[PDB]
């Protein structure tokens, strides 16, 4: 009493350290996320009373494709990157390409990519 | 057709020191001016200003100063950043900071701290250069 074993796995996530079969309480491990993935919650849990605490989440990003740009009719306002992967709470700026012209369905250019889902504008 | 230049800029990080954070681009308009932050997976409008205080932010911003911004939108963890905030003033401080010396100005407050805000700053040469 009143150890734990192994820390949880978490969806695109890792420990920091190697696992061992048992926990003392009150001793911590950390989570890190994937490449592109923003952690959301404390990093590090703790073991207390057989239990580990909460462990974190890995918000997913938002790939913005050559070919999605190219459907919407848009393109990256401040970059020439034709592609682009912007993490979670990541804001992207896009305008039309010359020709097109905002679509009546879209009223602002300016998109943030939550959790892999991110709002493209039509032109 | 219009004046565009970019310039690099820093944010002091998570335990208040200095840290390389991407691109300033700064665009001339029709109606003053756009600036954008380029910053991995972030490139979207930063902050921007009505003509009349272009002027007034070209000597600000070599020299020091404040000047009104028409929409503030900062970087990923200001509170301003998701749906920008209006009319918020910037104070642009020279500051020396390792060998050189840099125009720095407090961003918005930071979600979910309390009186935590940003810090930026950007070469006085590089924009000296520019803004001549």
């Amino acid at each position: 009493t009143g150890k734990c074993g192994p820390p949880p796995p978490i969806d695109n996530g890792g420990i920091t350290s190697f696992p061992l079969s048992v926990y003392a309480p009150a001793s911590s491990v950390e989570y890190q996320c994937a490449n592109l993935y923003q952690l959301e919650g404390n990093k590090r849990i703790t073991c207390r009373n057989g239990q580990w605490s909460e462990p974190p989440k890995c918000l997913h990003p938002c790939v913005i494709s050559r070919e999605i740009m190219e459907n919407y009719n848009i393109a990256l306002r401040w970059t020439a990157k034709q592609k682009l992967y912007s993490r979670t709470g990541e804001s992207v700026e896009f305008v039309c390409k010359r020709g097109y012209r905002l679509s009546s369905r879209s009223h602002t250019l300016r998109t943030t990519c939550w959790d892999g889902k991110l709002e493209y504008p039509t032109c | 057709e219009f004046s565009k230049f970019t310039v690099k800029i820093k944010n002091k990080d998570k335990s208040g020191n200095w840290t390389d954070l991407g691109d300033l681009v700064v665009r001339k308009e029709e109606n003053g001016i756009d600036t954008g932050l380029n910053a991995g997976g972030h490139s979207a409008t930063f902050f921007s200003l009505e003509e009349e205080v272009v002027n007034n932010f070209v000597k600000v911003m070599t020299e020091g100063g404040s000047f009104k911004t028409s929409l503030y939108y900062g970087y990923k963890e200001e509170q301003s950043v998701i749906n920008g905030i209006q009319n918020k003033e910037i104070i642009t401080k020279i500051e020396k900071i390792d060998g050189t010396e840099y125009i720095t100005f407090s961003g918005d407050k930071i979600k979910n701290s309390g009186d935590k805000v940003a810090e930026y700053a950007i070469s006085l040469e590089e924009l000296k250069k520019n803004l001549k």
